[PDB]
This record gives structure tokens, C-alpha cells and sequence, in this order.
């Protein structure tokens, strides 16, 4: 939902 | 005609030990109240109080082993609590966060018996940590426990099972939690409006797409709109209440709106990327009034830029005050709409 790596 | 609100400090212990600064702040739900108190709104509320949820009442919708893992982080070391959380999708755990789910959920039972017994016409809950993430069995996204879903719950407990519950969650993310708690279910009806990206948006799941019609008797019970290809704002929210949530809704004639009020899909939201405005958020909870003779539950759920959120909530509060709605499209919005539409023609007549 949050990281920016497309899954979180 | 009163509303209710109900406000915690408490819960503002829940925190990230190693990103202070990671956007679901504790400083989401000081702000909102704050901006409450300088817009007057506060004053014209009844104050409706906090409480913890029991671990029965968490079983009305959890299992009894994510109960009871969530519960063993309360007094777990930091290195405990690290690797709990990365044990799930999107999620950090402080000694507090047990606690303060609880009284997320609690306070929102409150609110419920409050409007369910006719102490107050309707209410508005600025609790943290969200909810509609939470499946029965696991944390997912910011979310442990499905505060809405458990209220729903709660409030059939506390009347009678067939009680009609409308959930409408307009959070920027899909409430995946709460799709799979009431799916097989045409006692909660729930509809959820969400960034899809053809599933590439989080949750990142197929489960979000407007073929999703629910499962069982609950076939048209369920409603996916997935918005595809736009930064959306007012006029694609306004859209999809006239042609498709107020309609059903109608139709189903819930007895209470219990609101998924994320605050993600505003006009400066560092995750949503969409742009609905605070009068945008009047204009749905406006019309969101007009069900189940105003008994309207506004739960907060995500949103993660202070000044936006603490804007749009207060607006929707200033609806359910009963102030009149402040003065307010994509062509792949009307495909999302049109999809969604065909997908639920053959069990509402209304459409
Ligand atoms: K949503
Ligand atoms: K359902
Ligand atoms: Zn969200």
C-alpha cells in the first residue's frame, strides 16, 4: 500500500 | 436531530517504530478532530464515548487465532513486533496497536447503538487504525480488525439478523476484508468504489472488479466500481452515485449506511493520486442522508494528507449536521460505470 514497489 | 461523534486520543498510541513519519500518522486523527473545533462542528455534536471491543465481539467476523495473534503483540519486544508485521501485506505493529483496535471497533459500536436506539439521528467516528483491509483471518493493509464489518455485525446483534446494513466504502483502496466477510451475504450490502489499474492497483487483486457480483444469495449484493486510466474527482464520484450506488441502495432500502469513509481519494492524497474535493465528499454524504431515514455511521478508514482529510471529514460531518451542500467527465469512468452496470441489471430493477 505504501513503498512505491507496485504490490504494498 | 442530533449527531453523534465520537473521538479518541487514545488511539493515537498505535505508531510505526521505525518510520515515525510513515503516512498512517497519529497526527490523522488529532487533525481531523482539530479541524472539527475550528470549523464549530464539534460544538454542535454530541459527544459519543470510546470503548474497547470484546474479543466476542471481534469474533462476530475474526477467527479466533488472528484474535489471538494480534492480541500476543501487545506485549512483545520491538523485534517481535517487526517481524509479526512482516508477516503481513502492508502492515507495522506497536505494543499499542492491540489496544487501539479495539477501540476503533468499540467506538464505532457505540456510535451504532447510539443511532440504532435513537439517541442521536447520526454520527461520525474519527478512529484509527482503518479497517476494511482486515479479512477474517489476517491483517492486511494498515488494517487488524474490519471495524465496519464488525459494526455491521454488531449492530444485527443488537436487533435483528436481517437487518439491512448498507456499507458503501468510497476509500481509494478496495475493502477486500469486507467483500469476503459478507459475499455469500444479502444482509449487508456493500459497494465499494476503488483505483483498480486493471489490478495492478493495491490490493492488487481480480477480487476488485466489477464482475465480482457476490456469491451465493448473495449474487448483486456486492458492487465493484474499478476506475481505470484517470485521475479521478467529483464529477466521475457523482457519476457513479447517480447512475449506480444511490439507485441499488434505494432498492435495497437499508435500515443503516455504515460509511467506509476513507479520505484517500482526495485532491492531495500522496497514495490515491485522484482528486475528489472536500465539497465532493458533502455532495456523496449528502446524498448518502437520503437512505434509511439519515442513519448514517461515518467511519474513518484511510487517508493519509492531514489537510485533506481533516477537510472532507469535516464536511461530511457538516452534512450530517444537516447544512446544505456547498456548490460543486473522464470517458474511461463512463466504461467503469457501464461495466458495473451490466454486471448488476439482471438483480436490481432499479437499473
Ligand atoms: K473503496
Ligand atoms: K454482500
Ligand atoms: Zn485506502
Amino acid at each position: 500500500x505504501y513503498x512505491x514497489s507496485x504490490r504494498v | 436531530p442530533i449527531t453523534g461523534l465520537v473521538y479518541d486520543q487514545r488511539m493515537m498510541l498505535h505508531h510505526n517504530m521505525w518510520d515515525s513519519h510513515h503516512p498512517e500518522l497519529p497526527q490523522r486523527i488529532s487533525r481531523i478532530f482539530s479541524r472539527h473545533e475550528e470549523l464549530r462542528l464539534l460544538s454542535r455534536c454530541h459527544r459519543i464515548p470510546a470503548r474497547l471491543a470484546t474479543e466476542e465481539e471481534l469474533a462476530l467476523c475474526h477467527s479466533s487465532k488472528h484474535i489471538s495473534i494480534i492480541k500476543s503483540s501487545e506485549h512483545m519486544k520491538p523485534r517481535d513486533l517487526n517481524r509479526l508485521g512482516d508477516e503481513y501485506n502492508s502492515i507495522f505493529i506497536s505494543n499499542e496497536s492491540y489496544t487501539c483496535a479495539l477501540l476503533a471497533a468499540g467506538s464505532c459500536f457505540n456510535s451504532a447503538q447510539a443511532i440504532l436506539t435513537g439517541q442521536v439521528r447520526n454520527a461520525v467516528a474519527i478512529v484509527r487504525p482503518p479497517g476494511h483491509h482486515a479479512e477474517k483471518d489476517t491483517a492486511c493493509g494498515f488494517c487488524f480488525f474490519n471495524t465496519a464489518a464488525l459494526t455491521a455485525r454488531y449492530a444485527q446483534s443488537i436487533t435483528r439478523e436481517s437487518l439491512r446494513v448498507l456499507i458503501v466504502d468510497w476509500d481509494v483502496h478496495h475493502g477486500n476484508g469486507t467483500q469476503h466477510i459478507f459475499e455469500e451475504d444479502d444482509s449487508v450490502l456493500y459497494i465499494s468504489l476503488h483505483r483498480y489499474e486493471d489490478g495492478a492497483f493495491f490490493p492488487n487483486s481480480e477480487d476488485a472488479n466489477y464482475d465480482k457480483v457476490g456469491l451465493g444469495k448473495g449474487r448483486g449484493y456486492n458492487v465493484n466500481i474499478p476506475w481505470n486510466g484517470g485521475k479521478m474527482g467529483d464529477p466521475e464520484y457523482m457519476a457513479a452515485f447517480h447512475h449506480l450506488v444511490m439507485p441499488i441502495a434505494r432498492e435495497f432500502a437499508p435500515e443503516l449506511v455504515l460509511v467506509s469513509a476513507g479520505f484517500d481519494a482526495a485532491r492531495g492524497d500522496p497514495l490515491g493520486g485522484f482528486q475528489v474535493t472536500p465539497e465532493g465528499y458533502a455532495h456523496l454524504t449528502h446524498q448518502l442522508m437520503s437512505l434509511a431515514a439519515g442513519r448514517v455511521l461515518i467511519i474513518l478508514e484511510g487517508g493519509y494528507n492531514l489537510t485533506s482529510i481533516s477537510e472532507s471529514m469535516s464536511m461530511c460531518t457538516s452534512m450530517l449536521l444537516g447544512d446544505s451542500p456547498p456548490s460543486l467527465l473522464k470517458t474511461s469512468a463512463t466504461v467503469s460505470i457501464n461495466n458495473v452496470l451490466r454486471a448488476h441489471a439482471p438483480f436490481w430493477s432499479s437499473l
